């Protein structure tokens, strides 16, 4: 079946699947650059952009 | 934080105070800029009536 | 044993750190039978978090 | 003389201003049967049985 | 003594116009005012340079 799945086979695709919810994340996060908020909405502070 | 609440079955619509009290639509209040300039469209459509 | 394939350490990210997302599921009631539309802040374009 | 009267309802409903010049000095409103005939109850409006 | 009246600056100055709202400049900000009281005293003498 299609709409289907085997459960005893659960616990093995849940593992291998948070083994690549962690490889996809594997970045480093990278700093890019702000601009003074013009409106009163917030006390002038630094958006990041 | 001056959330208004619309008014149900012909009771009065509501602003909140700055010590967290609801008040009608009169009387004498103060605002500064700010908040009108934050809900320009908003405030001019429950208000200038 | 001569050249194997350097593996790709350093990468950047520069969008948003997060891996869970707010969807909607079932839309909302407006326009309505007792909240008059010129309530909800959809009807003046805000853009909501 | 005119006058303008309110469209009594049979459920919660939002509210709104409304500006009036004209009134009369005693009960008039006799002619009135019935509102929301078919309904449950009026719940905002001139409720008549 | 101009910038120092639009920023947070240690510098000593009397400061006659604290009663005008102004926001409280980045160096982003005040950078760009610089360049006026930059190019406006350029022109003022004179100079190209």
């Amino acid at each position: 079946s299609v709409r289907g799945a085997n459960p005893l086979m659960f616990r093995a695709n849940v593992l291998h699947m948070l083994l690549e919810f962690v490889l996809d994340n594997l970045y480093l996060n990278r700093h890019t650059g702000f601009s003074q908020d013009h409106t009163p909405f917030t006390e002038g502070a630094n958006l990041r952009s | 934080d001056c959330r208004i609440s619309f008014g149900m079955n012909g009771a009065a619509p509501m602003i909140r105070d700055e010590t967290g009290m609801m008040v009608p639509f009169e009387g004498n209040w103060i605002f500064p800029l700010a908040l009108w300039q934050m809900n320009t469209r908003y405030f001019n459509q429950q208000f200038d009536a | 044993l001569l050249h194997a394939d350097t593996p790709r350490l350093v990468t950047w990210d520069a969008g948003l750190c997060t891996s869970f997302k707010i969807v909607p599921i079932v839309p909302a009631q407006v326009p309505q039978d007792v909240l008059a539309y010129t309530f909800f802040t959809s009807s003046y374009a805000i853009q909501s978090p | 003389v005119p006058f303008m009267v309110p469209i009594s309802s049979d459920h919660d409903i939002s509210s709104a201003p409304a500006v009036q010049y004209i009134i009369s000095t005693e009960y008039n409103d006799r002619s009135l049967f019935c509102t929301n005939s078919s309904s449950p109850q009026t719940i905002a409006g001139p409720d008549k049985h | 003594t101009l910038v120092a009246q639009i920023s947070e600056t240690q510098y000593p100055v009397d400061r006659y116009l604290d009663w005008i709202p102004s926001l409280r400049a980045s160096a982003a900000t005040a950078a760009t005012f610089a360049e006026w009281v930059n190019t406006s005293m350029k022109t003022a003498f004179d100079l190209s340079d």
